[PDB]
């Protein structure tokens, strides 16, 4: 499915790595503008005890970075794919998470689509899903690799009330992929809650590719809660998966006395701003 | 200080700046002249009396209530209640009082010297002027102070505006009550108004913002690789550090010259205002002025000066006509 | 000093601002992360199988000590043109991350590997950003890049649909759409491959000889440093004015224990001057605050130079329980540290005054000082005197209900006033 | 010019011209501010010559300390000097007033 | 306007002008201070009633 | 800008900016002094009225 919502005041990160306090320092960089459409997307791969091909996961454009926000239980959303058309003509980037690892790399994947749909993929009865990768099938001219700590540090409150909001920001300015992230488990069920939060960087690394393309990876061997309908064109549909598009804007940031970011003003919004 | 502002604790930058000549002795001389001018302005406005007069310990002026403008000995600062309200309503940014957060962010040679006259002796000038004008009329503005009962002085201030003495001597209770009510309500109107001392607050805030902007100029590259000169001297060889440091010299010196010129123009405007205030104190307070709309609106009666942070406040007691009647005249 | 600040051997009575005092640093300290391993460069340069230019080989260099003083003999180094940091002053800096992008190109194109350049190689093969900071090194490679018949090994890119953003690889085994026919691998008429080779022989002349070029790009920015120069770090000193070289950041001041909340990705502090205020110790990971050394302006109060030659020094806005009261050699910028600093020290709200003594008695004052304090020159046998100025002769009036004072005489006084009307007319 | 060649001589001379032009700008600006101050002083002097000299001024503490009587102008290099002859009271007596 | 008078519709000039800091933001404030004062000048002279 | 590469244009654009800004600063300084001249006359007119 797919649906629209309001971003409110979310998606602002620390632009630089210096420390500031009680200052109104302003920046000009790629940001997510306040009060803009954020489009949900849901992957629906379950039907009784039958395969029932769904042909989900269309191609999402990637321009000037992308903002991500999902509320997954443990590992429903694994990683992301960056590149162009995923063919053995142009090189592309691959992000995929692990139990405690991340193996993001750059290759020339001819094909890496083998979700391994299960005959008993229904999560209520069982969730038998171990090493269901079936990836990196081919590599024509591929030598770049990188392994480090996983981006997402999933924390459980032993109940479903404190759902994590794994806000991520991806940028492609002269290589140097920025993966700003912060976990905000203050969620109570309302999408993109009223309030304010910041994002801290995780890893910075240059490769050099264009990336007019973006999709996500899910652990399809264990999935549930995927309602399906014909909602589109400014409608509603449950996804637990958000995508927003960044543009080069100017932000006025109010650093707290402790050192955190308390508020921000978009300089390309309404004339009062 | 050029030595520390333009160049931060670096011998090479100071030596390079020394080539520019008198672009910094001129700035120090201009700022010293401005400071001396501001020291002279307060003396011109307030120090108009050769001596200092004190009111008698008894406070009876024919029903006139002056308790709101005389100093209160109970208060630690020995200031009038209206003076205390003025002091509370205007907040100063800096005063240079043995400093040894934004003001603390001026480790850049930007020092605010303290005024010559503390606001404890300026209050003494105000008290002396007001005591002279309540206990001697205008006689102390010409020669020796000559005592005179306040009802007689007020009757003659009436006689100055073309109303005979008998009006006051037959309505003295009414004039006393009206003046007391006006003095009582001027404090209430002054306090309740969100911003009545706008001019002095603007005077303080203009200097505060000028110093703030001058501080922020150090974060400007001015076409150089970096806006901090300790990095250029540790990132570039002397042949190119010369050019980059010179570019920073030009930028910071131009900003400082702009600041000094703006300070000169602002000080000229403030000197004009201070000369107007001195004339107003000489004429409205040490005498009665027949100039229309000079000492307040209406037929001027008298005036009381009050000190305020970087300024003066005149309380103009004036005579305004009231309900009128037509008459057939020839 | 007063006679020197304004050109005169006579100084009139008054107060003059001469210079500033500031506590000088005692000893310098350097603190770099303790790194013992060395990042090798032999395999970076001594290798005969470097890649071509459309796919240049990029080597990230990591935690090590970059002693760039022994590499000058690993290549001829025809050109060592470097931007940003000057080439010589590289061994005394710390970088966040350094990348060596190596390749070999045609000689005429060596000047084209530079920020903001246009052409075949700076638009379609390898573009360098406008704000590039780093070094570029180029030399010849004809000693081995030569065959009697040909060297069909190296390649580059002629045609690209659009110019590529700086620092991007564009490996693509695709066939360009020459003309209008969308051929699918025929590679015949109106379909030519978008890359041409570098067969090379010693017969070819200068300019077309292969120039091997390696660029080293470093992000000299605020971050936990990874590669550093060969400097032996010293011990840390606190609450004492010193010169610090914290992880490549040089400065002067006092380092104090700080209670800030530096997040793990932050390494430097900042206030509103673009100057560092706080910094974490690179080999201790403790947040320490930098405060610039004690300083202030000095004013010299002199009577008439014909009257006496003794002066009174005022430190503006300084509480001189600090080093002015206990001064020692090589601690203050003014070399005149000859005061006993035990007598005639008076504290003023405009900073303490030394060389003059306060007295309870009050007069009208000649030399202004500030904060209600003034100075003069008085007898007992003679000294510079400091006192609160006397506003006027305190007196009283005789106000009463029925008392009026009437003068019986007068005086005709002829005062004088002086007013400028014009200045000199100047033309230039 | 004699020691250097035009390719760098023009650059250095341009720098020197910029410096000297900035110095002249500063001189002109200071002269303008001083001229404004002197014009204010000259307006005050003209007012004093119009009121104190060409008449008797009822303004107090304007034409000299004390009650103003009369004034005399005198020329001086780049200025004027006013001799304000004024009336000032003297020895006084107490009196019971009604 | 610095963004037109100094640099005329040139993005690579406007970006380079920012390196001079908040320099002519004072100029906008300085000229606005004059312009605001002018409306006060013609008001205190005439609006005496 | 069309006759120079970004490397040596920035140093050349800076020459134009530092001149136009200097000529723009002079205009503001003249206006500020001229404003005080008018304000002195405006104050006189207000006093004269
Ligand atoms: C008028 O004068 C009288 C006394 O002469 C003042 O009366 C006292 O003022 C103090 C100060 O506020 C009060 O605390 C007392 O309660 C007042 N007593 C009485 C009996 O009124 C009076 O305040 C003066 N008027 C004003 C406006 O201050
Ligand atoms: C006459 O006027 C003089 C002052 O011009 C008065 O002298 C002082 O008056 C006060 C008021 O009581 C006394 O405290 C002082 O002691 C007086 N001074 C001296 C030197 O005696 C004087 O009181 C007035 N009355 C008379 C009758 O002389
Ligand atoms: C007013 O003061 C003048 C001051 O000069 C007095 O004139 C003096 O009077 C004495 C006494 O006769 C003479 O010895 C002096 O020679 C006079 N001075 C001059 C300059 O002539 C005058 O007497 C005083 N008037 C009154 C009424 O006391
Ligand atoms: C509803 C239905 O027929 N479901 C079929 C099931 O009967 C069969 O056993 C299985 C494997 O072939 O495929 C599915
Ligand atoms: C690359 C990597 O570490 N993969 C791990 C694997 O070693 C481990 O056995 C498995 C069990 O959770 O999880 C995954
Ligand atoms: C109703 C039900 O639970 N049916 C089966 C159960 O018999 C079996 O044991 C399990 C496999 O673990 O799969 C399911
Ligand atoms: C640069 C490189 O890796 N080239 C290889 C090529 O030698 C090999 O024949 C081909 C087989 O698929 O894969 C690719
Ligand atoms: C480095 C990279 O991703 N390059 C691709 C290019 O191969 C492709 O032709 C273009 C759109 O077709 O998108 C971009
Ligand atoms: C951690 C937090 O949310 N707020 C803290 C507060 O608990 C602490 O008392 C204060 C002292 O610096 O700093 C802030
Ligand atoms: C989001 O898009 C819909 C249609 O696609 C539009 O009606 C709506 O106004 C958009 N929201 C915002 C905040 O622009
Ligand atoms: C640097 O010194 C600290 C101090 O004990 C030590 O813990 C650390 O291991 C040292 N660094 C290395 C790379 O050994
Ligand atoms: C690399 O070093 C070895 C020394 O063992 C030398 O023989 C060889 O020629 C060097 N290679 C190049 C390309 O200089
Ligand atoms: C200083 O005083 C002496 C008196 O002994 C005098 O001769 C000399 O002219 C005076 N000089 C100055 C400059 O006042
Ligand atoms: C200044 O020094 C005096 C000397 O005793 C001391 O009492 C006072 O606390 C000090 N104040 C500051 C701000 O250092
Ligand atoms: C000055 O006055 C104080 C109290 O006002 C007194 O204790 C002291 O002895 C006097 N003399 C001095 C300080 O020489
Ligand atoms: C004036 O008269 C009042 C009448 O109440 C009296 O209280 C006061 O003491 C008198 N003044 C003098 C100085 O005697």
């Amino acid at each position: 499915t797919q649906s629209y919502t309001n971003s409110f005041t979310r998606g602002v990160y620390y632009p630089d790595k210096v420390f500031r306090s009680s200052v109104l320092h302003s920046t000009q960089d790629l940001f997510l503008p306040f009060f803009s459409n954020v489009t949900w997307f849901h992957a629906i791969h379950v039907s009784g005890t039958n395969g029932t091909k769904r042909f989900d996961n269309p191609v999402l454009p990637f321009n000037d970075g992308v903002y991500f926000a999902s509320t997954e239980k443990s590992n429903i959303i694994r990683g992301w794919i960056f590149g162009t058309t995923l063919d053995s003509k142009t090189q592309s980037l691959l992000i995929v998470n692990n139990a405690t690892n991340v193996v993001i790399k750059v290759c020339e994947f001819q094909f890496c689509n083998d979700p391994f749909l299960d005959v008993y993929y229904h999560e209520n009865n069982k969730s038998r899903m171990e090493s269901e990768l079936r990836v990196y099938s081919s590599a024509n001219n591929c030598t770049f690799e990188y392994v480090s700590q996983p981006f997402l540090m999933d924390l459980e409150g032993k109940q479903g009330n404190f759902k994590n909001l794994r806000e991520f920001v991806f940028k492609n300015i002269d290589g140097y992929f920025k993966i700003y992230s912060k976990h905000t488990p203050v969620n109570l069920g309302r999408d993109l809650p009223q309030g304010f939060s910041a994002l801290e960087p995780l890893v910075d690394l240059p490769i050099g590719i264009n990336i007019t393309r973006f999709q996500t990876l899910l652990a399809l061997h264990r999935s549930y809660l995927t309602p399906g309908d014909s909602s589109s064109s400014w409608t509603a549909g449950a996804a637990a998966y958000y995508v927003g598009y960044l543009q080069p804007r100017t932000f006025l940031l109010k650093y707290n006395e402790n050192g955190t970011i308390t508020d921000a003003v978009d300089c390309a919004l309404d004339p009062l701003s | 200080d050029c030595t520390m502002y333009i160049c931060g604790d670096s011998t090479e930058c100071s030596n390079l700046l020394l080539q520019y000549g008198s672009f910094c002795t001129q700035l120090k001389r201009a700022l010293t002249g401005i400071a001396v001018e501001q020291d002279k302005n307060t003396q011109e406005v307030f120090a108009q009396v050769k001596q200092i007069y004190k009111t008698p310990p008894i406070k009876y002026f024919g029903g006139f209530n002056f308790s709101q403008i005389l100093p209160d000995p109970s208060k630690p600062s020995k200031r009038s209640p209206i003076e205390d309200l003025l002091f509370n309503k205007v907040t100063l940014a800096d005063a240079g009082f043995i400093k040894q957060l934004i003001c603390a962010q001026k480790f850049n040679g930007l020092t605010v010297l303290p005024p010559l006259l503390t606001d404890e002796m300026i209050a003494q000038y105000t008290s002396a002027l007001l005591a002279g004008t309540i206990t001697s009329g205008w006689t102390f503005g010409a020669g020796p102070a000559l005592q005179i009962p306040f009802p007689m002085q007020m009757a003659y201030r009436f006689n100055g505006i073309g109303v005979t003495q008998n009006v006051l001597y037959e309505n003295q209770k009414l004039i006393a009550n009206q003046f007391n009510s006006a003095i009582g309500k001027i404090q209430d109107s002054l306090s309740s108004t969100p911003s009545a001392l706008g001019k002095l607050q603007d005077v303080v805030n203009h200097n505060a913002q000028a110093l703030n902007t001058l501080v922020k100029q150090l974060s400007s590259k001015f076409g150089a690789i970096s806006s901090v000169l300790n990095d250029i001297l540790s990132r570039l060889d002397p042949p190119e550090a010369e050019v980059q440091i010179d570019r920073l010299i030009t930028g910071r010196l131009q900003s400082l010259q702009t600041y000094v010129t703006q300070q000169l123009i602002r000080a000229a405007e403030i000197r004009a205002s201070a000369n107007l205030a001195a004339t107003k104190m000489s004429e409205c307070v040490l005498g009665q002025s027949k100039r229309v709309d000079f000492c307040g609106k209406g037929y001027h009666l008298m005036s009381f000066p009050q000190s305020a942070p970087h300024g003066v406040v005149f309380l103009h007691v004036t005579y305004v006509p009231a309900q009128e009647k037509n008459f057939t005249t020839a | 000093e007063t006679k020197c600040t304004l050109k005169s051997f006579t100084v009139e009575k008054g107060i003059y601002q001469t210079s500033n005092f500031r506590v000088q640093p005692t000893e310098s300290i350097v603190r770099f992360p303790n790194i013992t391993n060395l990042c090798p460069f032999h395999e970076v340069f001594n290798a005969t199988r470097f890649a071509s230019v459309y796919a240049w080989n990029r080597k990230r260099i990591s935690n090590c000590v970059a002693d760039y003083s022994v590499l000058y003999n690993f290549a001829p180094f025809f050109a060592f043109k470097c931007y940003g940091v000057s080439p010589t002053k590289l061994n005394d800096l710390c970088f966040t991350n350094v990348y060596a992008d190596s390749f070999v190109i045609r000689g005429n194109e060596v000047s084209q590997i530079a920020p903001g350049q246009t052409g075949n190689i700076a638009d379609y093969n390898y573009k360098l950003p406008d704000d590039f900071t780093g070094c570029v090194i180029a030399w010849n490679s004809n000693k081995l890049d030569s065959k009697v018949s040909g060297n069909y090994n190296y390649l580059y890119r002629l045609f690209r649909k659009s110019k590529l953003k700086p620092f991007e690889r564009d490996i693509s085994t695709e066939i360009y759409q020459a003309g209008n026919k969308p051929c699918n691998g025929v590679a015949g008429f109106n379909c030519y491959f978008p890359l041409q080779s570098y067969g090379f022989r010693p017969t070819y002349g200068v300019g077309h000889q292969p120039y091997r070029v390696v660029v080293l790009s470093f992000e000299l920015l605020h971050a936990p440093a990874t590669v550093c120069g060969p400097k032996k770090s010293t011990n840390l000193v606190k609450n004492k004015c010193v010169n610090f070289n914290f992880n490549g950041l040089t400065g002067t001041g006092v380092l104090t224990e700080s209670n800030k909340k530096f997040l793990p990705f932050q390494q430097f502090g900042r206030d509103i001057a673009d100057t560092t205020d706080a910094v974490r110790d690179p080999q201790t990971l403790e947040i320490l605050d930098i405060t610039p050394c004690s300083f202030g302006g000095v004013s010299v109060i002199t009577p008439g130079t014909n009257t006496s030659n003794q002066v009174a020094v005022l430190y503006q806005g300084v509480n001189c329980t600090e080093v002015p009261v206990a001064i020692h050699a090589d601690q203050l910028t003014p070399t005149w540290r000859v005061y006993s600093t035990g007598s005639n020290v008076f504290q003023t709200r405009a900073g303490c005054l030394i060389g003059a003594e306060y007295v309870n008695n009050s007069y009208e004052c000649d030399i202004p000082i500030g904060a209600g304090i003034c100075a003069s020159y008085q007898t007992q046998s003679q000294s510079i005197i400091a006192y609160t100025m006397s506003l006027g002769a305190e007196n009283s009036v005789a106000y009463s209900n029925n008392s009026i004072a009437i003068p019986t005489n007068f005086t005709i006084s002829v005062t004088t006033e002086i007013l400028p009307v014009s200045m000199t007319k100047t033309s230039v």
